[PDB]
């Protein structure tokens, strides 16, 4: 059952992009809550996460996606970049946030592809 | 007058760029230039209002409501997007509302001036 997390995933890329804010908090929770449960390594798992906690963060929610990016930093890229993001805001953690990215940059530099919404290049 | 469009149109890929990211700042500067640049081009091209649509979705992005406010309010009608950005004003400041309505009413019930467009955050 990967087509209905496809399409609402579309669905929250859509809302989203629409500056629509507090409707992709319904919608990335029920991702998180279904694609917690199928596994915790897939990209689907790193895809929900990113996409929860961009919802969170851009819902004036910092406290909890603080954590929630804490724990998936490692795992994608922009859940390192929203991490950053809501330390900076909350102005707690940034030793990790510090960490993570310098690590995200050593790979570029040492010899990722995601297209999803407000991903940072 | 050969690059006069280049310099518009690279100017607001720029823009998008810049809010497609979580870039602001940037964004507001970009959007207050391209806003001033505009002003010497005449009300009835589209890129006044596109600059317009942009300097205000800009400005409201960045918490400053009230300025936002205002520079839609001056050129309601133009756009759409501009109305959207009236509209969400409106609802976080509870000020003029009546005047969104019946801006809102009559874009909505026309389409069911400049409508559509490619940019970004243009409403459906």
């Amino acid at each position: 059952a990967l087509s209905t997390i496809i399409q609402l995933q579309d669905c929250i890329q859509q809302a989203i992009q629409q500056l629509n804010y507090s409707t992709a908090e319904f919608l990335a929770e029920l991702l998180y809550a279904e694609c917690s449960i199928l596994d915790k390594s897939s990209v689907y798992w790193s895809d929900a996460v990113y996409l929860y906690a961009l919802s969170l963060f851009l819902n004036k929610s910092y406290h909890t996606a603080f954590q929630i990016s804490k724990e998936f930093k490692e795992y994608h890229l922009g859940i390192a970049y929203i991490f950053g993001r809501c330390a900076l805001q909350l102005s707690q953690g940034v030793n990790e946030a510090i960490l993570t990215l310098l690590s995200i940059i050593n790979v570029f530099s040492s010899n990722l592809n995601s297209n999803l919404v407000h991903i940072p290049d | 007058d050969d690059q006069a469009l280049s310099t518009i149109i690279q100017l607001q890929d720029c823009i998008q760029q810049a809010i497609q990211q979580l870039n602001y700042s940037t964004a507001e500067f970009l959007a207050e230039l391209l806003y001033a640049e505009c002003s010497i081009l005449d009300k009835s091209s589209v890129y006044w209002s596109d600059a317009v649509y942009l300097y205000a979705l800009s400005l409201f992005l960045n918490k400053s409501y009230h300025t936002a406010f205002q520079i839609s309010k001056e050129f309601k009608e133009y756009h759409l997007g501009i109305a959207y950005i009236f509209g969400r004003c409106a609802l976080q400041l509870s000020q003029g509302v009546n005047e969104a309505i019946l801006t809102l009413l009559s874009i909505i019930n026309v389409f069911s001036m400049v409508l559509n467009s490619n940019l970004v955050h243009i409403p459906d």
